[PDB]
């Protein structure tokens, strides 16, 4: 990033440590007015996304105690999990756009090669999708 | 600002070319207003009311 | 006749199976 | 913020930078400074308030100029890396001024008054004399690559008669033969700083 | 609710299945000018426009795509379309916030 | 078609005095140059 | 400031001004305002109900023997409490 | 005279014709020079006012001396770019003669 | 606590300090401008903003001096107007006759400023300087020569993109806003300069030549390449999109836009 | 410049917000009859 | 002061003496001694110097306060500071200490032209001796007050002669002078308040602090208080530096100090006080004008910092003015447009003039176009380029015109 800024270490390390005020950084986070906790969407996957969210929130709890696309829309209407982790193989998947997630795996396809593809490019999702 | 520059001139000086250009693109502005002119056209007075 | 070629040049499905 | 308290002993170190030449009386590669030069540049970098080291830019280039006799782009990148400043600001400085020299100079970079008062004192006969000598036309180097004529804006030695300086050495009360004699003495390997009267 | 739909000869389709879109136009950003920005206008929604099989011209079906109307006040505009019995999408005037400026703040340190 | 010689900056008009393209100044010598509409390059 | 710009006579502007005042006083049950366009064109306003009575006198002598409509223009404007804006030359 | 075409798609011929007969769609030359791809015009709407004749900064389009080209079929009226060039080829000595005889008054 | 100040005639209870320019902006009267730009930084170059003090004999840059103490300022004062013509003739003394081909031609601010204020007769009668191009990247089409040294773009780079690769170079005429050294300037906000550039000196290659400003319709909407949701003005030449531009909005993009989206 | 000399209309009364009688203009004289060719 | 630049020579000027006494730990009286002295700017500004320095009196605000001598000596015709610095660094140093105290200033940087290399060096030596005697730094020559001098080199930029441009030159930014209203009095180098002075002003200030400032006031006209160095150059018998009373007539100082005019010809002719200041016709030049700057203001002219350009008719004036404008055109950064392009413009015309190829009507437009620059550029260099030409049009018109027709025969 273009500007001067402090660099930290590793997830559970610096996160849970500052969360437990082990980090000196936790102190400056304490004296700070209207602190801001910026957690990226990319960080949440990373094998154990929930653990990171729990750690960062703790930091939010501490500050309060001391005092002084296709994403946010669905969660505005509760389409969670959102992740494809429900499976449990389910026949006849219905792509709105498999150009993105079609790169992943077609594991349901031998069980059911059929895939409706409602895209707007022949990229990725179209070739591996019937209809 | 109202009459386009003569061709010998517009091809060899900047402002000339620019006023040429804008006179033909956007055209000249007129102050807001209204009028009725009339002249002795052969059939009778010819009358323009414009705003 | 029409001049200036084409527009969208939409992509088509591959010959190969699956 | 911060500040810079005086260091009287350090000024003596700075004196060497002021007189490294001593008072008389390029494809992105390669470049590196001598240690003595690091010494000097620190000794003068001290001269500026601690908050902003960028001020050190101008003198530092001079030292490089004092070293290489010329300014390869790599040297600019080097100084830029030293003061952490972006290379582009460095280039701005390198270009904006006249004393710096992107092109190689001759072993004697002649530079001569051209502003009117010397013209009133007939600088023309001077420049015509030297041109008559070397056969050089204005800024072209001698093929020997030892001399480089340059007409120059008011040297600020206006009081005195026609004048020339060759690498920080004003010469004054010139007569067209006199300068020729001094090129001769340049070939003799020694020069004073001689007003002829 | 002075509806005048019968008086205008306009076909029902275009007082119905389309909407006006009142707004004060944004400054062209290439420009530094501000003049054209002000004063409400009453653009309609776009419909289909294909291509002429011959010569490639942008042949067009909709009766009234190019229509546009200036105004002095928004309330007048909304009321205007209401007199016409028009569906509408009023949008806020979005004047830039005033900003502090200082030539010397560039020279803090 | 062949590029005109230069050293360095020079006029172009497309050769038609108040008949060619409006006057411009190409600015190259040894380098290939220009241009407006007139192809009158100054590679030399 | 002579060769290009029109001279614009003061005199006519005077006479039209005073005459506008003249009618303004003679019959002010309805003359909202008697603006003079600076290039010598007087033009009084009228309450819409008041059309016949004004124009009537406008033919009738005092000086207002302004016979013959030149035209009956109907400028439109989408704004305003009432959009259409009728105009009578004389 | 070089044999190069004059038109440079400043496109204001489109922008000044009252009948808006003209339609232009420029795209860059491979050389990188500005050029038209489908300059076209249709005599069906053109009113022969000669505003285009005035407008062109490089004096490309020209209202030619020829006055007769009445034709059987409507589709022929709608000139393509190539057609205009062919007209420019047919008459060039003639047109250049008129402009030569006229431009001083412009 | 906020000072009274007179725009030409009427009193205005203006905010303390704040530039004369901002004062007239507050009354809505608009001073001619180039180098200044809010959401950027003030600078004293391009003195096209000169305005006359109610009493003090010499004009001062409008975006420079903050208003104070019941000042009156005659924007329309004749001496101001002679000043503006004075400057404009200088700007036009070298900008190349490129209006028909320059892709900025439809709405270049320099044209409109030339119309509203600049004297129409030319009275320069010598030779324009012109300079070689400096290639810069896949996107921007630098042409220079049409350059007028409102440094602007550098004040864009150092103060927003944060890159300071490009910068001014040289003195007097021959000074150039082009970066020294061939090196390409890539950045994520490199696209917005194509918007910011006052004239046609810097315009988008991909869109180049393809269209003209008076033509295209200008729909308003929002970006989708990001969920950031910045406001935009898409521009289409009839049945087909031509070019995208940012639409200013205080909560998000504010006059800027990304680059992948552009 | 001429277009910049354009000015908003002079206004009177704005009723919205002895004494003597007077003509809009002095009456024009009757024309002389053609002089050289009084009749046709 | 020309003899022995070492401290031994300052002894001829009496060294420091009671300078420690002058440091009463408060400017004030000496500041008043300056204000009462009636001294005005030697930078060609002419501004009330004591008033000028009084502006920094405000209780610190905590940011360190500095001082920067504008040591450059460049303008054409101007070689005043050369022999000075080459032969009397010390009084300059003492002035740095006294006036630096007058600001209470922490330090004193001094920018130089880079061309002045050898004597920037010798200056460095004498200053080193000033450290050796304990004259400076901690305590500093008694009175216990700390103060810290430095001397920056330059690099061929005459624009640096302008003060704010020089300040901007110091940080490593290019010599591009700041827009008003911030001042070195407000925000100078880095961000800290600073100030600037001509070498004359600072070198002579301690002498105001010893010998009476009213005694300074005695010389010249009261509004032209004191004395000033006067370079003499051009067609003159013995060109030289000569400090002198302000009120002195020019023919006096030439025909006395300068060895006299080379003839009665040049008396009829233009002779420029400085450079940027306009040449004046009369056979009654000096016979009218007095070298004190206000008298030149009566002649619609500045002092030009008292450099003098004698100009005989053996030389055409036009060639000189043209070469002068070339001297400007090479140098003006160009950040503000009217300068950047207008100066080059004037050069382009003057070329036609020396060619004599120009049509006469042009000259008026030139005189007109000068008006456009005459107030507008952000710093005075554009104005300084502007004036002389206006003076030339004001004067030697027939020469121009007749040159034009005589070319027109060809
Ligand atoms: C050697 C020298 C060169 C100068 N050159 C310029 C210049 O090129 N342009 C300019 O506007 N002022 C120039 N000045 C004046 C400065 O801008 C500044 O106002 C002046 O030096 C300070 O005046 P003072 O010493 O009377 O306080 C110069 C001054 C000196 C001493
Ligand atoms: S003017 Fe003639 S040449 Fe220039 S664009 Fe319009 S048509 Fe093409
Ligand atoms: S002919 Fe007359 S009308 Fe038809 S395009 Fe050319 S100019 Fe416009
Ligand atoms: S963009 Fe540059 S070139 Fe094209 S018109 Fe505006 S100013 Fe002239
Ligand atoms: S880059 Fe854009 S802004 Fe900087 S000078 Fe050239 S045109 Fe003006
Ligand atoms: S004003 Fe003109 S001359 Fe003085 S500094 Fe700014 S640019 Fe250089
Ligand atoms: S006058 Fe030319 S150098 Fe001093
Ligand atoms: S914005 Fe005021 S000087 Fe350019």
């Amino acid at each position: 990033l273009t500007y001067r800024y402090d660099h930290l270490g590793d997830s559970p390390k610096i996160l849970q440590d500052i969360a437990s005020g082990n980090h000196p950084f936790s102190q400056i986070l304490k004296e700070a007015k209207k602190p801001m906790v910026v957690l990226g969407s990319s960080a949440l996957q990373r094998s154990d996304g929930t653990a990171i969210l729990a750690a960062v929130s703790n930091i939010a709890q501490n500050i309060r105690l001391s005092s002084g696309a296709s994403q946010v829309a669905a969660l505005d209407l509760g389409y969670k999990p959102g992740v494809e982790a429900i499976r449990k193989n389910p026949p006849k998947v219905l792509f709105l756009l498999g150009a993105d997630g079609g790169c992943i795996t077609r594991q349901d396809l031998p069980k059911d090669c059929f895939i409706i593809y409602q895209g707007h490019h022949g990229d990725v999702g179209a070739p591996m999708a019937d209809v | 600002k109202v009459s386009p520059p003569k061709r010998a001139e517009m091809k060899t000086s900047m402002e000339s070319l620019i006023h040429h250009f804008k006179l033909y693109t956007e055209g000249y502005q007129v102050p807001p207003g209204a009028t009725y002119t009339a002249i002795e056209a052969p059939k009778g007075e010819f009358g323009v009311y414009l705003v | 006749y029409s001049t200036t070629r084409k527009k969208i040049q939409e992509w088509v499905p591959p010959s190969t199976p699956y | 913020x911060x500040x810079x308290x005086x260091x009287x002993x350090x000024x003596x170190x700075x004196x060497x930078x002021x007189x490294x030449x001593x008072x008389x009386x390029n494809p992105d590669t390669p470049f590196d400074f001598t240690p003595e030069n690091y010494k000097r540049i620190e000794a003068i970098v001290k001269n500026y308030p601690e908050g902003h080291k960028a001020a050190a830019v101008l003198p530092v280039l001079d030292l490089a100029q004092r070293q290489n006799g010329w300014l390869p782009i790599s040297a600019m990148n080097k100084v830029a890396e030293i003061l952490q400043v972006p290379p582009m600001r460095v280039y701005e400085v390198a270009t904006f001024y006249t004393m710096y020299n992107r092109k190689p100079v001759g072993k004697y970079h002649i530079q001569v008054c051209t502003t009117t008062p010397c013209m009133l004192r007939n600088s023309d006969s001077i420049l015509e004399a030297i041109q008559k000598k070397l056969g050089i036309k204005v800024g072209e180097t001698t093929p020997d690559k030892l001399f480089t004529l340059i007409e120059v804006e008011c040297l600020g030695a206006c009081v005195n008669a026609p004048m020339v300086q060759i690498n920080d050495n004003y010469y004054e009360d010139l007569t067209p033969k006199d300068i020729e004699e001094i090129i001769d003495e340049l070939k003799a390997g020694k020069i004073p700083k001689p007003g002829p009267r | 609710k002075l509806d005048i739909t019968t008086l205008t000869g306009v076909p029902e389709e275009h007082i119905k299945t389309r909407k006006v879109r009142i707004f004060v136009p944004a400054r062209n950003n290439m420009q530094s000018g501000v003049n054209n920005t002000k004063k409400w206008k009453m653009e309609f929604d776009t419909r289909e426009r294909w291509e002429n099989p011959l010569m490639g011209w942008s042949s067009t079906a909709d009766p009234l795509s190019n229509l546009v109307l200036t105004f002095s006040t928004k309330e007048d505009a909304v009321a205007f379309a209401e007199k016409n019995g028009w569906s509408f999408d009023v949008e806020e005037r979005k004047v830039p916030k005033p900003k502090s400026k200082s030539y010397g703040a560039n020279f803090s340190w | 078609p062949v590029s005109e010689v230069g050293s360095r900056v020079i006029s172009c008009d497309g050769g038609g005095g108040a008949l060619g393209h409006p006057r411009v100044y190409i600015n190259l010598d040894k380098e290939t140059k220009t241009g407006t509409c007139g192809y009158c390059g100054l590679q030399f | 400031t002579r060769p290009t710009i029109r001279p614009r006579n003061d005199v006519v502007h005077k006479q039209l001004s005073a005459f506008g005042q003249y009618v303004a006083e003679i019959l002010p049950k309805y003359v909202q305002q008697v603006q003079v366009s600076c290039f010598n064109e007087l033009e009084i306003f009228i309450h819409p109900d008041g059309v016949i009575p004004v124009l009537t006198f406008l033919r009738d002598h005092t000086n207002a023997q302004f016979k013959s409509l030149a035209d009956l223009t109907a400028v439109d404007v989408p704004t305003r409490q009432n959009r259409f804006e009728i105009v009578y030359n004389l | 005279p070089s044999g190069e075409e004059r038109c440079i798609a400043c496109k204001l011929c489109e922008a000044v014709c009252p009948a808006q007969a003209i339609t232009i769609e420029a795209e860059p030359r491979a050389d990188g020079s500005r050029r038209t791809t489908r300059y076209d015009i249709d005599m069906t709407k053109c009113i022969y006012c000669g505003f285009c004749q005035e407008a062109c900064p490089v004096d490309a389009i020209v209202e030619g001396p020829n006055f007769e080209f009445s034709t059987e079929t409507h589709e022929e009226l709608l000139y393509n770019k190539e057609k205009l060039l062919n007209n420019g080829d047919k008459w060039e000595a003639e047109i250049a003669a008129n402009i030569q005889a006229d431009y001083l008054y412009r | 606590n906020l000072i009274e100040v007179f725009v030409d005639g009427q009193s205005v209870m203006v905010e303390p300090g704040t530039t004369v320019l901002q004062a007239c902006e507050k009354v809505g009267m608009q001073i001619p401008r180039f180098c200044y730009h809010e959401r950027l930084s003030v600078a004293g170059n391009c003195r096209m903003c000169l305005v006359e003090i109610e009493k003090a004999p010499k004009v001062v840059a409008a975006c420079a001096m903050p208003v104070m103490k019941g000042w009156n300022i005659l924007t329309n004062s004749e001496k101001s107007k002679k000043a503006r013509e004075g400057v404009m003739e200088f700007l036009l003394a070298n900008h190349p006759l490129d209006c028909p081909i320059c892709d900025q031609g439809g709405e270049c601010d320099l044209q409109d400023q030339s119309m509203m204020f600049g004297s129409d007769r030319s009275r320069f009668l010598e030779g324009k300087r012109a300079v070689e191009d400096k290639n810069i990247g896949p996107l921007v089409k630098t042409i220079m020569t049409r350059c007028i040294q409102c440094t602007r773009c550098i004040r864009f780079a150092s103060e927003i993109a944060g890159v300071d690769d490009l910068g001014t170079t040289g003195r007097g005429n021959d000074m150039q806003v082009g970066t020294y050294i061939e090196k390409m300037f890539m950045s994520e906000l490199s696209g917005n300069i194509i918007d910011i550039c006052p004239v046609g000196a810097l315009t988008s290659k991909p869109y180049a030549f393809t269209a003209r400003p008076w033509e295209t319709r200008k729909t308003e909407s929002i970006d989708v390449m990001d969920a950031v949701g910045s406001n935009i003005v898409v521009s289409t030449r009839t049945g087909e999109v031509m070019r995208i531009l940012p639409r200013m909005h205080e909560d998000i993009n504010e006059e800027w836009i990304s680059d992948k989206t552009r | 410049d001429g277009r910049r000399e354009a000015m908003p209309p002079s206004i009177v009364m704005s009723s919205q917000k002895e004494k003597k009688a007077v003509t809009p203009a002095p009456p024009i004289k009757r024309w002389e009859l053609s002089k050289d060719q009084p009749y046709l | 002061g020309r003899h022995d630049w070492r401290l031994k020579g300052a002894q001829s000027r009496g060294d420091w003496y009671k300078t420690k006494e002058i440091l009463l730990k408060g400017p004030d009286w000496i500041l008043g001694e300056v204000k009462t002295s009636g001294l005005r700017g030697r930078g060609g500004a002419g501004f009330p110097t004591g008033l000028k320095w009084s502006f920094m009196n405000k209780p610190s605000d905590g940011r360190p306060k500095y001082l920067v001598v504008n040591a450059d000596e460049g303008e054409p015709g101007t070689c005043k500071d050369r022999e000075i610095i080459r032969h009397d660094p010390h009084k300059l140093v003492e002035g740095c200490l006294v006036g630096g105290r007058a600001m209470g200033a922490r330090a004193a940087y001094i920018y130089i032209r880079g061309e002045f290399y050898n004597e920037a060096s010798n200056l460095q030596v004498a200053i080193r001796e000033a450290y050796e005697a304990g004259l400076i730094g901690k305590n500093a020559c008694g009175s216990g007050y700390d103060f810290d001098v430095f001397v920056v080199r330059g690099a061929g930029a005459y624009i640096c002669g302008e003060e704010t441009a020089l300040i901007e030159s110091i940080e490593g930014k290019q010599g591009k002078p700041r827009l008003k209203p911030p001042f070195p009095a407000d925000v100078g180098v880095f961000g800290c308040p600073t100030t600037v002075a001509n070498v004359e002003t600072v070198a002579v200030s301690p002498t105001i602090c010893r010998r009476g400032g009213a005694w300074f006031a005695s010389f010249g006209r009261e509004r032209n208080s004191g004395t000033k160095l006067f370079n003499i150059s051009g067609h003159v018998n013995h060109p030289c530096t000569v400090e002198e009373e302000m009120s002195v007539p020019l023919k006096e100082l030439i025909e006395k100090h300068a060895g006299g005019v080379i003839g009665g010809w040049d008396n009829l002719l233009a002779v420029i006080p400085g450079g940027s200041s306009t040449p004046l016709i009369p056979k009654s030049v000096c016979e009218t004008v007095l070298m004190d700057f206000d008298a030149l203001v009566q002649a619609q002219t500045g002092l030009g910092t008292a450099a003098v350009i004698v100009m005989d008719r053996s030389t055409d004036i036009v060639k000189a003015i043209a070469r002068l404008i070339e001297f400007y055109k090479h140098e003006s950064c160009g950040q503000c447009t009217p300068c950047r392009e207008g100066v080059d413009w004037m050069n382009k015309v003057m070329a036609r003039f020396v060619k004599g190829d120009a049509r006469p009507a042009e000259i008026d437009s030139l005189w007109e176009i000068s008006k456009q620059i005459e107030g507008h550029t952000i710093c005075a260099l554009g104005d300084g380029a502007a004036w002389p030409v206006q003076g030339l049009i004001r004067h030697f018109r027939p020469e121009l015109e007749e040159r034009m027709q005589q070319f027109a025969l060809q």
